């Protein structure tokens, strides 16, 4: 399997199944729902066993950000390859389970690979009258739903949908998290801009855990930087990128999940969403150092 | 000079202006602190409306 190339959804699913079959005592596949076009929403669960808290990690909520899905897939392989050898991932997995959703919007991903390379949204049909397709799945969460930075126009790239959790992909994630009940970190991957962010996107005020989330984000950005010299900027969503009501980490934080972070991966605009395949591996490797720093902090600070 | 953010169907644009504000054709616009990306790209002063503005845009990311 070549982790340094973009793959079709069929290729991704096969590799997820190959991972499970070659590491049965550590990885399992959990289906949490289905897409609008009825494709299975499969999460990989990494666990050493026992009733324990968990970290949620997702990628590809926006179809066109192909470096995210590729990074999530390489990350799955990196956990299984390093478990038992690297002391840090080994001790992380003694304390916590990791849930990883590589392709959060499978319908959009396939549409972007076959018809439109810039597609962002889901592929649901609009309940109007509308002639436009799809909802922005990162404006559909119940956290300042409908506010600034989200549109009521179905033809917009930031359309919020008719109501919070209208998209089955999003409702499938919310239902899993609420049923699980012990999720302690929520991390979502987007591309581009090179930013490591924490709540609020729906408002520009400081959240209660500002000082701790800022320090954790700065430490992760530091660790990321050390491999290839790539520099990230850190801050709340609202001030470092833009206001964006109805986002996932605003929902997770307000639900009580304190370590809620968002990455904008590589690049800063030279290639944008069309990141060369030659940059997949360098992007995934350095992102792993940032991810590991955040998970170490979750491991060391139970709540 | 005041700084603004405008939401459009396919992109987000910031405007840094002196003696003007974005026109209604620029989308849904309100005053907003500048973000990192805005300062980097909005480098040139151009005649805008009744004044002058610097502007740059990014896609929803
Ligand atoms: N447009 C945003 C990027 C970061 C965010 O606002 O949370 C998103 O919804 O993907
Ligand atoms: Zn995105």
């Amino acid at each position: 399997f070549n982790f340094g190339a973009y793959h079709t959804l069929e290729e991704i699913s096969q590799e997820m199944d190959n991972l499970v079959a070659e590491h049965p005592g550590l990885v399992s596949k959990v289906n949490i729902g289905s897409s609008f076009e009825n494709r299975p929403m499969n999460v990989l669960k990494f666990s050493t066993g026992g009733d324990k808290p968990a970290i949620w990690l997702d990628a590809g909520i926006h179809a066109r950000e192909w470096v995210t899905q590729a990074t999530a897939l390489w990350t799955a392989n990196k956990i299984v390859s390093d478990y038992g050898k690297d002391p840090s991932i080994t001790s992380i997995l003694d304390a916590l389970d990791i849930f990883l959703l590589p392709v959060t919007n499978p319908d959009g991903y396939v549409f972007s690979q076959t018809k439109n390379r810039m597609w962002r949204k889901t592929r649901s049909k609009v309940s109007a009258g509308s002639l436009c397709v799809g909802v922005d799945p990162n404006r559909n969460w119940d956290a300042g739903f409908g506010g600034p930075g989200a549109s009521s126009n179905p033809c917009s790239d930031s359309y919020h949908g008719p109501s919070a959790n209208s998209e089955v992909e999003v409702k499938s994630i919310v239902d899993f998290i609420k049923s699980h009940g012990k999720v302690k970190a929520f991390i979502i991957l987007h591309s581009y801009s090179q930013l490591l962010m924490f709540p609020y996107g729906y408002k520009c005020t400081k959240l209660d855990d500002f000082d701790e989330l800022s320090e954790v984000a700065q430490k992760a950005a530091q660790s990321l930087s050390r491999l290839h010299g790539t520099k990230y900027k850190v801050g709340p969503i609202c001030s470092v990128i833009y206001q964006a009501s109805g986002g996932s980490i605003d929902w997770s934080y307000d639900y009580g999940i304190k370590y809620s972070f968002a990455f904008e991966l590589r690049d800063t605009g030279r290639y944008g969403f069309l990141l060369p395949a030659r940059q997949i591996l360098p992007t995934a490797e350095e992102t792993w150092l940032g991810l590991k720093a955040i998970m170490e902090h979750v491991r060391d600070h139970p709540y | 000079d005041e700084s603004f953010l405008c939401y459009q169907p396919d992109q987000v644009c910031c405007f840094i202006c002196r003696g003007a504000a974005p026109l209604p054709s620029e989308g849904e616009c309100n005053p907003h602190p500048t973000a990192p990306w805005c300062r980097e790209g909005a480098v040139e002063w151009v005649p805008y409306s009744t004044g002058q503005c610097r502007t740059t845009c990014i896609p929803y990311v």
